[PDB]
RNA sequence: GCACCGAAGCUGCGGCAGCGACGCUUAUGCGUUGUUGGGUAGGGGAGCGUUCUGUAAGCCUGCGAAGGUGUGCUGUGAGGCA
RNA sequence: GAGGGGAGUGAAAAAGAACCUGAAACCGUGUACGUACAAGCAGUGGGAGCACGCUUAGGCGUGUGACUGCGUACCUUUUGU
C-alpha cells in the first residue's frame, strides 16, 4: 500500500532504538597464544589453547 | 526597475519563527505550518483571556463556601446575610482573609448571622 | 498590620512596608495617595466596616509613577471568511509604596 | 496581587473512617466524593489532592432501597464479539462486593490522572475490620 | 590537547556508520579499539584506520602519552551524494542518490 | 415561596477611535458634553514598507559599511531604534 | 591511496583549489530540563517543582512545564464544512 501522511522523525526514531550493534567485549588472551583473541578461535598466528596449529 | 524581494520576507518569517519557538514538530520548523499554529493560537489568546474572569470567580466561591460551612452556613444563604445586614463589600478576592484568619472571617459569618436571626 | 480597600476598579489587600499595583492616577511623580475608602482595618484583629467604609481609617501610600505597562497581540481571525487583523495594547499603571494604616 | 494558591506539598490530606451500614448509596458515594476532593475543606485548588484519605467499614450491608433493589442494570464490557455482559446489585452483592461500591463512586468522581490520584485513596472494606489502624485514623459521620 | 582527527567522503549513510561509532563513544582506546577489530561491518574497518591515525597523529604532534587514553567525542555528519539514474520498467526513471559520510574523531585523555 | 448562581449583556475604573453640539479657539486642534465603534460581497477614507532616480562631489563609514545571526527596547499596526 | 593533523605561507586557512558572503529545508554532537497507567488539530489560561544570572531582593529575571480549566487544521467553493 502507502502511507498517509509523512512519519514523524520522533516516530522514526523510536523504530531504530535495537538497531546498534553489540560490543564484542570478551576478548581474552592466552599462555603461548601471545594474542588477545575471541573465543573458541584459532588466532592469527595459529594459536588454538594453547595448541600451535597451522604448523606440525 | 526590478526589484528583488527575498530579504523582507526571511525577516517577516523569522518574526513568526521566534513567536513559533516551544511547540512540537513542524510547528517549531516550518513555515507554511507554523503561519497557521501562530494565528491560531492567537484566537485561543485572545478568548482564554476572558475565561481567566470566569475560573477565578468560581475558584474565590469555592474557598468562601468551604470556610462558610465550617462556621455553619451555605454560601446562598451566607452572601444574601452579608447584603441584608449593612450591605457589606468584603469580597471575593478579599476573602482570601478567610485563609489567612479564621475569626476575621468568623465576625462576618456572625453579622451574616445578625441578618439571618 | 492590615487592612483592605477600594482603589479604582477594584479593591486590594494592604499591609504596611508592601508596594502594590495601582491606576493612573493625577498624583504627582513620588507622592502620597490617600485612602479614607477603607474596608476594615485590623492590628491582628479585627476593626471592620457596618455601612461601606471604616469611621477612623486613612491610608497613605507613596507612588512612584510608571507609565505604558507590557505589551499584548488581540488577534481577530475568522476561518474559511477571509477576515483577520491584529491590534497592541500597552495599558497604564502606576505602582505604591504603603505608609499607611492609621485610625 | 494573584490567588493564595496552595501547594502539593504544604497540604496535608489527612484521614476519615466510614461505615456503610446504615447508609443509602449514591447519596453515601456523594460525601465520599466530596471528603476525597477536598472540596468539604478549604481547598482552594483546581488542580492537587487536599483531600482525607477515607476508608470503609462494612461495605456490603449498604442501602439501595426503592425496587431498583433488584433490578438496576450494571453494565460491563469485555471487549469481545459477546462481550456486553451484565449484572445487578444483588449478584454483584452476592459475588464480589467491594467493587460495587467502587465504580458506584468511580463515576460520580471527576476527571483523568488527578482523579486517579483521588480514586487510590478509597479502600473499600466489605469486612468489620481494618489494617490502616496504623494511621491511626479519626471516625467520620455525616 | 585532543587532536582533532577526521576523514572525509567515506562510501556510507552516516546512519550504518553511527552502529558502529556509538559503542567507541567514550569507551578507553585499548576496549574500544578490539570492539573497532571484531566488529564486523564495511564502515569498522573505515572508522578502525581512522581511531588509530587519530591516536598516532595525538601522539606524534601533541606528545606521547596514549596510554591511559579515550575517545571522548566521535561524529559523523553526511557528504554529498552521487546522483545517477536508473532504467525501470516503461521507461521509469530513479533518483538513485549514492550517499558519502564525513567521520570525526576526538582522541584524549579526558 | 425566598435566595443564589449564571455571558464578551448592563453598570464599576483606566485607555484608544469616528461623527454632531458647546465653549477655549476664533482655519487648525484641543477642552467639555452627547452618542456611536460584529461584518463577507462591496464602496469610501487614512497608512507602512521595499527597489530605483533626485536632493547628494551633501552626509555616515575599514576605531569596521551592507549582508548574516543573536539580544534588549519601542509604535495602535504594518514596523522602527539601540 | 583517499583523507586528516602538525609544520609553513599569507592580514585572514572557520580563505586550501570540490575555494567570497554562507540563510532555510535537513541530519548530528554536547549541555539543561521533561518524558515508561496514560488518549485526541499537539495549543492557550492557570500552575507546583526543579535548573540557571542573582536583584533590598527573599518567590526579581530567564529556561523547562509535573499536573490542570477551556480547546473538532488551513485554503478554496458554497444554502451549508
Amino acid at each position: 500500500a502507502v502511507q498517509q501522511n509523512k512519519p514523524t522523525r520522533s516516530k522514526r526514531g523510536m523504530r531504530r532504538s535495537h538497531d546498534a550493534l553489540t560490543a564484542v567485549t570478551s576478548l581474552s588472551v592466552d599462555k603461548t597464544s601471545g594474542e588477545k583473541h575471541l573465543r573458541h578461535h584459532i588466532t592469527a598466528d595459529g594459536y588454538y589453547r594453547g595448541r600451535k596449529v597451522i604448523a606440525k | 526597475a526590478r526589484v528583488k524581494r527575498g530579504v523582507i520576507a526571511r525577516a517577516r518569517h523569522k518574526k513568526i519563527l521566534k513567536q513559533a519557538k516551544g511547540y512540537y514538530g513542524a510547528r517549531s520548523r516550518v513555515y507554511r505550518v507554523a503561519f497557521q499554529a501562530v494565528i491560531k493560537a492567537g484566537q485561543y489568546a485572545y478568548r482564554d483571556r476572558r475565561q481567566r474572569k470566569r475560573q477565578f470567580r468560581q475558584l474565590w466561591i469555592a474557598r468562601i463556601n468551604a470556610a462558610a460551612r465550617q462556621n455553619g452556613i451555605s454560601y446562598s444563604k451566607f452572601i444574601n446575610g452579608l447584603k441584608k445586614a449593612s450591605v457589606e463589600i468584603d469580597r471575593k478576592i478579599l476573602a482570601d482573609i478567610a485563609v489567612f484568619d479564621k475569626v476575621a472571617f468568623t465576625a462576618l459569618v456572625e453579622k451574616a448571622k445578625a441578618a439571618l436571626a | 498590620m492590615y487592612a483592605v480597600f477600594q482603589s479604582g476598579g477594584k479593591q486590594h489587600r494592604v499591609s504596611e512596608g508592601q508596594t502594590v499595583r495601582l491606576e493612573k492616577l493625577d498624583i504627582a511623580t513620588g507622592e502620597t495617595v490617600e485612602f479614607a475608602e477603607v474596608l476594615m482595618i485590623a492590628n491582628g484583629e479585627e476593626v471592620k466596616i457596618g455601612v461601606p467604609f471604616v469611621d477612623g481609617g486613612v491610608i497613605k501610600a507613596e507612588v512612584v509613577a510608571h507609565g505604558r505597562g507590557e505589551k499584548v497581540k488581540i488577534v481577530k481571525f475568522r476561518r474559511r471568511k477571509h477576515y483577520r487583523k491584529q491590534q497592541g495594547h500597552r495599558q497604564w499603571f502606576t505602582d505604591v509604596k504603603i505608609t499607611g494604616i492609621s485610625a | 496581587m494573584k490567588t493564595f494558591t496552595a501547594k502539593p506539598e504544604t497540604v496535608k490530606r489527612d484521614w476519615y473512617v466510614v461505615d456503610a451500614t446504615g447508609k443509602t448509596l449514591g447519596r453515601l458515594a456523594t460525601e465520599l466524593a466530596r471528603r476525597l476532593r477536598g472540596k468539604h475543606k478549604a481547598e482552594y485548588t483546581p488542580h492537587v489532592d487536599t483531600g482525607d484519605y477515607i476508608i470503609v467499614l462494612n461495605a456490603d450491608k449498604v442501602a439501595v432501597t426503592g425496587n431498583k433493589r433488584t433490578d438496576k442494570v450494571y453494565y460491563h464490557h469485555t471487549g469481545h464479539i459477546g462481550g456486553i455482559k451484565q449484572a445487578t446489585f444483588e449478584e454483584m452483592i452476592a459475588r464480589r462486593p467491594e467493587r460495587v461500591i467502587e465504580i458506584a463512586v468511580k463515576g460520580m468522581l471527576p476527571k483523568g490522572p488527578l482523579g486517579r490520584a483521588m480514586f487510590r485513596k478509597l479502600k473499600v472494606y466489605a469486612g468489620n475490620e481494618h489494617n490502616h489502624a496504623a494511621q491511626q485514623p479519626q471516625v467520620l459521620d455525616i | 590537547m585532543e587532536t582533532i582527527a577526521k576523514h572525509r567522503h567515506a562510501r556510507s549513510s552516516a546512519q550504518k556508520v553511527r552502529l558502529v561509532a556509538d559503542l567507541i563513544r567514550g569507551k578507553k582506546v585499548s576496549q574500544a579499539l578490539d570492539i573497532l577489530t571484531y566488529t564486523n561491518k564495511k564502515a569498522a574497518v573505515l572508522v578502525k584506520k581512522v581511531l588509530e591515525s587519530a591516536i598516532a597523529n595525538a601522539e606524534h604532534n601533541d606528545g606521547a602519552d596514549i596510554d591511559d587514553l579515550k575517545v571522548t567525542k566521535i561524529f559523523v555528519d553526511e557528504g554529498p551524494s552521487m546522483k545517477r539514474i536508473m532504467p525501470r520498467a516503461k521507461g521509469r526513471a530513479d533518483r538513485i542518490l549514492k550517499r558519502t559520510s564525513h567521520i570525526t574523531v576526538v582522541v584524549s585523555d579526558r
